[PDB]
């Protein structure tokens, strides 16, 4: 499990957040509104699930989606989820 | 309730009152001092100054006695203690209102708390911090008060703590007139009572048991008459104990302490207690977030009466 | 055929009986528990056999309720095809959705 | 390279969000520590907690993050322990006279909505607010408020209270009228 936090990408008051599921196996892209403290104000929005065993994660602040992942065969995937 | 921000860019530490009760002074980590006046035809908290004091954050302020003038205590983390007097030829809200006079440069570590003794004892202070010393400062040249000099130095922890280990330590003078000079001195889990003697030097005069846990702060009542004093204490465990002290080698009197309540309503680490002007309700604050208020019964028994959710 | 419950599923139930170590997270250890008797179950145990669907289209749901009491070990497909009348196919996207929790016993 | 510090302590940094010259790691012991570049640069940590993370940092390559630096006001991070708990320490500074020594203030603990907290990360609010985004052990996802805690509470001779939070700057008065 990594919940990483991710700014410079919206422009609302609005954060954006990664997430690792527990199996190691996807990526989850959410949207959470500070300002409401509802269980509902987490947003998830698109799920990229062909990966084998995540060991690391990073993103990119210059260009709003761009997301390395990194896994323990060797392969690292970058990509975009925005 | 009327909430006012009080401006600071970071968490307000310590808010005292002043003797008459219309001027509130907040220290706060963004190395800031602010009092606020309160205004008798608005009816609204109104700032009256806020200047740049420490090269740290502070942590505990006072107010003097209001017969020696207008001087304010501040005692941070940079291992100083300053002493602010108003003079009343400038302008508000501008920084020049509260004159700097002495920097207290004796502490050796981060200072925690700072108080003034009754002005029935002179011009004088007390200093706690994270070195174990506690230090009383006089004001004996009466021309300038800018020559404050150190009279007792007593040892209250044999060795200090560790950086990683967190500290607590808090003060709380005699407010009696017609009692000997005593001095109520938290240390990490120790409470202990120091006393004036015969030969001017402070005292071991007697120690408040239990206190498992950190103490978090300190207060004696006000003596409002009565033949029992009375001290409030709120640990890191959820107990807000009252001690009942009753004063009858080298000491003017020797003082009996005896547990009088031990409530554990706050389920969690009572973080400030305080008393009112007659002693008859405390205030205590809790991870609750919830602030009770406790008033004596006829059985001389503390219940609780409001809770103040935040 | 023979049915598994994985720890995700336990611990989804364990979350909705809520809604009424830790430091590392081992991927090559899973806390497998075979449901030896569907039919024969507690409440807990049904509750993580019926978990296992959620998720799954009408038609896997309906034909996992209507053939959960076969997932003994000892009842030939075979036969429950003839005596359920259902389709082959429909077997085989039935095995083929639930791949992680359904095991195959082969044997005469 | 610049700089080569000899130190077992060497596992995911968090660089501080308000002041880029203090990193803080961990090691394989649970060790956590915080550090300074410049006394590197020239070497003790700044800070040393034993035991405070999850042990078993070289065995283990999936490590969740139980330790955050705080991007809602600075000498501060919170350290999540036994997935019910966090602890938000708050450090104190003082300059011996450009490096700031650190030591600790206050602890202050709070207790999770859920159990079984594996990960979690901070949700800055409006008004100096703080929130926590936690994920579980079973990947449930939620999030949970942090409690305005009064941290003083003084009366007047009016018979006037005013309260003092640990989370922002504004202070509550309850006057007799």
């Amino acid at each position: 499990g990594l919940i990483k936090k991710v700014t410079h990408w919206s422009y609302d008051n609005l954060i954006d957040y990664l997430s690792v599921n527990p199996t190691r196996d996807e990526v989850t892209h959410y949207k959470v509104d500070p300002e409401n403290e509802s269980d509902e104000s987490i947003i998830k929005l698109h799920t990229v699930k062909d990966f084998g065993s995540i060991t690391c994660l990073d993103y990119s602040e210059s260009e709003i989606g761009m997301i390395g992942v990194g896994e323990k065969n060797g392969y690292l995937r970058i990509f975009n989820i925005s | 309730m009327q909430p006012f921000d009080s401006g600071h860019d970071d968490l307000v530490h310590d808010v005292v009152y002043d003797f008459y009760g219309r001027h509130v002074a907040t220290c706060s980590s963004d190395q800031h001092i602010k009092v606020f006046k309160l205004d008798k035809d608005t009816s609204n908290w109104e700032l009256s100054d806020s200047w740049r004091a420490h090269d740290s954050s502070i942590v505990a302020i006072d107010w003097a006695s209001p017969e020696y003038g207008r001087i304010i205590a501040s005692a941070s983390y940079d291992k100083t203690v300053k002493l602010w007097e108003e003079d009343p030829d400038q302008e508000e809200c501008s920084g020049r209102r509260w004159n700097k006079l002495c920097t207290l440069n004796d502490s050796k570590g981060s200072l925690y708390s700072v108080k003034f003794a009754p002005a029935h004892l002179g011009l004088k202070l007390a200093c706690l911090g994270n070195d174990g010393i506690l230090r009383l400062y006089d004001a004996l040249e009466p021309s300038d008060l800018r020559s404050w000099t150190l009279t007792s130095e007593m040892k209250v922890l044999s060795i200090p703590p560790a950086n990683h280990l967190q500290s607590d330590f808090c003060l709380s003078w005699c407010p009696s007139r017609f009692s000997p000079e005593k001095l109520a001195v938290s240390a990490l889990e120790q409470a202990i009572i120091y006393q004036r003697g015969k030969d001017g030097k402070l005292h071991v005069a007697a120690k408040l048991p239990g206190h498992k846990s950190l103490i978090r702060s300190i207060s004696w009542a006000p003596s409002i008459g009565r033949w029992y004093q009375l001290i409030a204490t709120g640990c890191k465990d959820g107990r807000i104990r009252i001690f009942k002290i009753t004063e009858k080698a080298e000491l003017q009197s020797n003082l009996q302490v005896e547990l009088l309540s031990e409530h554990d309503d706050h389920n969690g680490e009572v973080w400030s207690v305080s008393w009112n002007l007659t002693g008859t309700i405390l205030s205590s604050a809790g991870d609750d977030g919830k602030v009770r208020l406790w008033k004596a019964t006829y059985s001389n028994e503390f219940k609780c009466m409001s809770v103040i959710t935040a | 055929i023979n049915i598994r419950v994985d720890k995700h599923i336990k611990m989804a139930v364990d979350e909705d009986l809520e809604k009424e170590f830790e430091y590392d997270d081992p991927e090559m250890q899973h806390d497998y528990t075979i449901i030896l008797e569907p039919e024969r179950a507690t409440a807990i145990e049904k509750r993580w056999l019926y978990r296992c669907i959620y998720g799954q289209p009408s038609d896997i749901q309906i034909l996992f309720n209507k053939l959960l009491k076969y997932f003994n070990g000892k009842v030939p497909m075979e036969l429950v095809i003839i005596k359920e009348e259902i389709s082959r196919h429909d077997l085989k996207k039935l095995l083929n959705a639930l791949d992680k929790y359904l095991i195959e016993i082969h044997h005469w | 390279p610049i700089y080569q510090h000899p130190t077992r302590l060497t596992y995911d940094i968090k660089l501080n969000p308000f002041n880029d010259w203090q990193f803080s790691t961990y090691g394989d012991d649970g060790t956590l520590a915080i550090w300074d570049r410049r006394k590197l640069s020239d070497a003790s940590p700044l800070l040393t907690f034993e035991k405070l993370v999850g042990s078993g940092a070289a065995s283990r390559k999936y490590m969740n993050s139980c330790f955050r630096w705080s991007c809602v006001r600075n000498n501060e991070f919170a350290t999540l322990h036994r997935g019910d708990t966090i602890k938000r320490w708050r450090l104190g500074y003082y300059c011996d006279s450009n490096i700031e020594n650190l030591f600790v203030s206050s602890v202050h603990d709070t207790n999770t909505m859920y159990d079984r907290v594996a990960t979690f990360d901070y949700i800055p609010r409006s008004n100096n607010g703080t929130s926590l985004i936690c994920m579980r052990q079973s990947g449930t996802i939620y999030r949970m408020p942090i409690s305005e805690v009064c941290s003083k509470a003084i009366l007047n001779n009016r018979n006037s209270l005013l309260l003092s939070n640990f989370e922002n700057t504004e202070i509550d008065e309850i006057r007799v009228n």
